[PDB]
RNA sequence: AAAUUGAAGAGUUUGAUCAUGGCUCAGAUUGAACGCUGGCGGCAGGCCUAACACAUGCAAGUCGAACGGUAACAGGAAGAAGCUUGCUUCUUUGCUGACGAGUGGCGGACGGGUGAGUAAUGUCUGGGAAACUGCCUGAUGGAGGGGGAUAACUACUGGAAACGGUAGCUAAUACCGCAUAACGUCGCAAGACCAAAGAGGGGGACCUUCGGGCCUCUUGCCAUCGGAUGUGCCCAGAUGGGAUUAGCUAGUAGGUGGGGUAACGGCUCACCUAGGCGACGAUCCCUAGCUGGUCUGAGAGGAUGACCAGCCACACUGGAACUGAGACACGGUCCAGACUCCUACGGGAGGCAGCAGUGGGGAAUAUUGCACAAUGGGCGCAAGCCUGAUGCAGCCAUGCCGCGUGUAUGAAGAAGGCCUUCGGGUUGUAAAGUACUUUCAGCGGGGAGGAAGGGAGUAAAGUUAAUACCUUUGCUCAUUGACGUUACCCGCAGAAGAAGCACCGGCUAACUCCGUGCCAGCAGCCGCGGUAAUACGGAGGGUGCAAGCGUUAAUCGGAAUUACUG
């Protein structure tokens, strides 16, 4: 209330094809350079960092661009007032970059861009402008108000222009916020900690906070125990501009959503439980449909063989995002499904979950609990943690590829022609043979054919030469053969034995 | 130690420990001289040694290094034995 | 915490008038008094021994407006107290303020009297008592407080009261709208088709 | 006067019966959970599981009236100046209000947490004799004269950090001699031997080296004998089960002597005797903290040991002692182990079973809150500082208790629903209508108590050279509440914002229709379901409870079904 309007620091997100040195732009401004200090060499996580530079104040947010992160780039666009798209003259435009174009226009967020490489001689700006000209986005001096910036990103060259454009682009549009009032906003990323407990990184649209104030995120509710901002361990107050990690919530909330503070917690309890009921009702609803959808007691074909996986990732943002990419590798032949996606770490009921149905237990980042090790070490299971999602997406596929059992044809072991049949009481017949090629074996299957068509098929029961009854006969050595359930032996036909 | 005074107490108790150790070692020495005389059968050496020992088992009692009763037994015990021989 | 539904149903189930309405009307012109509620009211209960005990306890509870928990606690206290337990139960009920307010005629019903109490219209010894179950003692003086004295409910209530049998153990001044709980009522003061010993039997088994 | 003056039975074996005998129900109780539902308040309760592991804050300090002291901030000052001549900013100097770091004193052995270990260096009951015991207390005397050090600091230097190395230098209520020394210790006695410390408040002649002397009172220090409280020790009885455990024991049992403890003692050692325990249960094995009490039962019993209080034991695991009146130390030390954190790679650091909080386990158990205002603890002469003890607040229907969710009037008794032999019955005075009330929630207004003290002055007594000071007791003045928007009282608006849960075949309070058809399903026990199902599922109606109601779990009861009573 009061309709108080105060200026704020613009929240900016950056998108692109992987490798435009999107991270480098931030770290150089931050004077940090945390890049390539982490596993994978690339940024697989989202974070927001506010810096203090003239003129005024500005904060930076970044999301990696990959086929896998469909959700993160979608949510990051609508939350930010200004979007930046990194582009390289060497890279040009790529299908991941055009994917970022749609997120800029659909979120009706104004866009400014920067050329990443002025250092390399084979890199030219004119190529970037013209090729992206075809797309309505990124006009330059054509009356489309969009401005291009040329930065070294390694050289650390201004930048002066890019920074100015960003400040100006936020300046030309009216900045609306309020210093005091009812706090509200969105959640960047949520994860689970062992000592601290469940936490969330929250952008506050209206900037206000207090240790005693009750906060409600999604269907989760609770009082804030403590506040943490970036490196700073404790902050007393937080404005609509700078982001602050929230702590003390009941449980790990959704990867992102609208958060609203309330006066009293008791009034907010019924509301939070109400959202759970709807989410549970649709959960059972989608459960009944998928099972009844087949309209039959089983699958019409032999794809029934499937693989199960168990996943718990430390961060809440990943489990929803990478699972979508994990359902992309799914095929009709082998079906893979996720069971019991966790908010973090590992637990007794999780190891029990993998005990009932055979599955691989994997985590984006996790450590084994003291009670967890006892169960995993006892029963036969597999515990594998992966720093990057790419090494994970490859091996799950590997697990699936192995599952397959296809025999498309075998290699004959030997081929033999039979002559001068003999009579035996046990098998009913013994066909004298002469091996023309290869080696005949006992338990290997055979194909009996006459005039190129197969008269009969079977697997050898007895291979006997003379009274020796040897298990193996080479080529051009007299040999003997008999089999059960074969009535008629005729000369001129050839028996083909083949290994499997 | 974690607390300010806890740190200080450990320092003081170590000083006291080295103080007490020194005086206590001295005292037992002068007690042992008496038992050694006794075991060699000399009245005089053992009485003489008892007279040097007396004031210091008494003093260390007054000073809390030992209790009064300990000082007394030592004097009682040695006195018993030395008299029993000469 | 209070029975809020239809009242004559209760009378109809127990087979008697429970005085849950003012008494301005012959009860038989307001309901089918001699028939239980429901589709099968005409049906007769060939009623077990447990049944007669239950219904008698219900009857007394429904007269005084007491739910089970409080009434059981009333039995416990009657039992603990010296002298006949059954009679002690009725002393305790009859000593309730909502009840006494009704008997002095300040309320047309115990329900109405209870509302008077809850709504801070009743004083005991010139002190405001607003809880219905307040136990009233010999020599206490309960009164309508000055501001509640012009309520027309109270005048009507005192008129009807004047037409009921007049209780011995209360001295009521209708003009002042004050009255005095002289003494605990004896057993002989209270209706004789209440079977306390049945209620006593129900709660000992 | 009163204060254990109290005790129920039902269903189910059979065609039926009586007996036998188990199963099952009605009852109370719970640190509960789950399902449906959910308005307010008072009081209580809240990790029963992993004695699993823990990020972060906080949970033990305080005294300048013991001491050298200034680095912070605060004034003050010869003298620098802000100078617009009384307002002042900085250079200086501990001059003082205070106070970081340091020595020193007292407290860190209490308060708080847990129940792992322990069938006995435990607990309970009742007794013993060989002992110590800070602070507080009564008694009687000391409190003399000296000495060598040291942290801080200064200079030089090593470390990433933690924390060091050299040499200087200095104080004390730190530390040590010497004297003094009995109603003390040793000794038959004669004799021999043992301690200490100052610091403040005020002041009359008197005066100096202007520090004080000296006068005076407060307080601390030493000795010895007591009191009080605390603690150590010893004996007897009782305090779980198992013989599908019957033998156990070399410090073992005792004796002598030396040593040892605060003290008795195989506590320890040497020597000697050959004992000691055990079917009245030793040894071994399993389990477990004990009690007051708690729940149940008419009782006798049975079950049990959260919350409150007493004792014990433990403090990451195993071991150890140092300091101290007290510890083998919950936020001390050392060693070893398990584990974790920091690191510039060389080295460091830590222990939530304190209060919050986190991960984990689980069917399941709360906020990283406010305040020292009150009671109580530590330090201090005090003022005061510290106190996650405690007082309070938040969360959860977890339980107990209270209250509300309206009161009265309202008939051919409407519409709708339900049953019906279509006559009518019912839901039902229920609803609508009509008046009427306003608790509680909402909103404004006012306003107890938990506050005793402590602070300035004042006056009187005891003091004393003294009207100082000190201390006690009266007087006035101005003040101290985290809870707090307190309890409670007054006003405003309108029935307005406040009803669900299980059950209805017998046991067992509550019956009909439709659907289904040995299916779908119910089910505490018997037992329901194949065309009339009061037993399934829906409906209408009804019964029982009610901010709860059901289901599950759990102890005792009924069970005279371990029977001492019986």
């Amino acid at each position: 209330t009061g309709a108080a309007a105060e200026p704020r620091a613009p929240v900016v997100t950056i998108m692109g094809h992987v490798d435009h040195g999107k991270t480098s732009l931030l770290d150089y401004i931050r004077s940090t350079k945390v890049a390539s200090g982490e596993a994978g060499g690339i940024t697989q996580h989202i974070g927001a960092y506010h810096v203090e530079t003239e003129n005024g104040m500005i904060t930076f947010l970044d999301t990696p661009g990959h086929a896998a992160f469909t959700s993160m780039r979608a949510r990051g666009a609508q939350a930010t007032d200004i979007v930046v798209l990194v582009v390289a003259a060497d890279d040009g435009v790529m299908p991941q970059t055009i994917e970022a174009i749609q997120h800029a226009k659909a979120a009706q967020v104004p866009v400014v861009v920067a050329v990443n490489k002025i250092d390399k001689p084979e890199a030219d700006p004119d190529r970037v402008k013209n090729e992206l000209s075809q797309y309505g986005i990124l006009p330059e001096e054509w009356g489309g108000e969009s401005q291009f910036v040329h930065v070294s990103a390694k050289a650390g060259t201004g930048i002066d222009e890019l920074l100015d454009a960003i400040l100006l682009q936020a300046e030309v549009l009216e900045l609306k916020a309020v210093r005091k009032g009812m706090a509200s906003g969105a959640v960047i990323e949520s994860f689970l900690d062992k000592g601290r407990g469940p936490v969330a990184t929250v952008l506050v649209r209206e900037g206000t906070l207090h240790k005693g104030d009750i906060v409600l995120c999604g269907f989760e509710y609770g009082r804030v125990r403590a506040m943490r901002n970036e490196l700073g361990q404790e902050v007393l107050e937080a404005g609509p501009s700078i982001p602050v990690e929230i702590l003390g919530l009941s449980g790990v909330p959704a990867a992102g959503d609208e958060v609203t503070v309330v006066r009293d917690e008791k009034k907010a309890r019924e509301v939070a439980l109400y959202r759970q009921g709807k989410f549970r009702e649709v959960k059972l609803a989608r459960q009944q449909k998928s099972k009844l959808e087949n309209m039959f007691a089983n699958m019409t074909e032999g794809e029934v063989h499937e693989v199960n996986i168990v996943l718990k990732a430390d961060v809440q943002g990943s489990v929803e995002a990478i699972s979508d990419s994990l359902l992309k590798l799914s095929t009709d032949e082998v079906k893979v499904k996720i069971i019991g996606s966790g908010v973090g770490g590992i637990t007794e009921t999780d190891a029990t979950l993998a005990a009932a149905s055979n599955a691989i237990l994997v985590g984006f980042n996790v450590r084994a609990d003291a009670s967890a090790r006892k169960v995993i070490e006892a029963e036969s299971l597999d515990l594998r943690y992966y720093s990057v999602i790419y090494n994970l997406i490859d091996e799950v596929k590997a697990a699936m590829s192995g599952m397959l059992s296809p025999e498309l044809k075998q290699q004959i072991i030997g081929l033999a022609e039979v002559r001068d049949v003999f009579k035996s009481p046990k098998f009913g017949a013994i066909a004298g043979c002469m091996v023309t090629e290869g080696v005949v074996k006992r338990h290997n299957p055979i194909r009996v054919l006459r005039d190129n068509v197969v008269i009969y098929e079977g697997e050898l029961e007895s291979l006997r030469r003379f009274k020796d009854d040897v298990n193996e006969v080479r080529n051009g050595m007299e040999c003997g053969i008999g089999v059960k359930n074969y009535n008629d032996v005729r000369t001129g036909d050839v028996i083909e034995v083949f290994e499997i | 130690a974690n607390i300010k005074s806890a740190k200080k107490r450990a320092i003081q108790s170590e000083k006291a420990r080295k103080h007490n150790a020194s005086r206590r070692s001295m005292m037992r020495t002068f007690i042992k001289k008496v038992y050694a005389a006794i075991e060699a059968g000399d009245k005089a050496a053992a009485q003489k040694a008892f007279n040097e020992m007396q004031p210091i088992v008494d003093r260390q009692a007054a000073k809390g290094l030992i209790h009064k009763n300990k000082a007394a037994r030592h004097k009682a015990n040695l006195t018993a034995q030395i008299n029993k021989l000469a | 915490a209070r029975y809020l539904g239809p009242k004559l149903k209760l009378s109809r189930r127990e087979g008697t008038d429970l005085f849950l309405k003012s008494g301005v009307r012959a009860i038989d012109t307001k309901c089918k008094i001699e028939q239980a509620p429901g589709q099968h009211g005409a049906r007769k209960p060939r009623l077990s021994d447990y049944g007669v005990q239950l219904r008698e306890k219900q009857k007394v509870r429904r007269i005084y407006g007491v739910l089970e928990r409080q009434f059981r606690n009333y039995y416990k206290e009657a039992a603990r107290l010296k002298g006949n337990t059954g009679e002690n139960l009725l002393a305790l009920l009859e000593g309730r303020l909502d009840n006494v307010v009704y008997r002095m005629g300040f309320g047309a019903t115990r329900a109405e009297a209870r509302q008077l109490v809850s709504h801070k219209a009743i004083m005991v010894n010139g002190r405001v008592v607003n809880i219905a179950s307040y136990q009233v003692s010999p020599n206490d003086v309960v009164s309508i407080r000055e501001k509640a004295k012009k309520q027309s409910r109270v005048k009507a209530a005192l008129e009807l009261a004047e037409q009921r049998e007049k209780p011995t153990w209360l001295e009521v001044d209708a003009g002042k709208m004050e009255g005095t709980f002289k003494r605990k009522p004896e057993r002989s003061d209270l209706s004789a088709d209440i079977n306390e010993h049945l209620i006593v039997e129900l709660y000992s088994k």
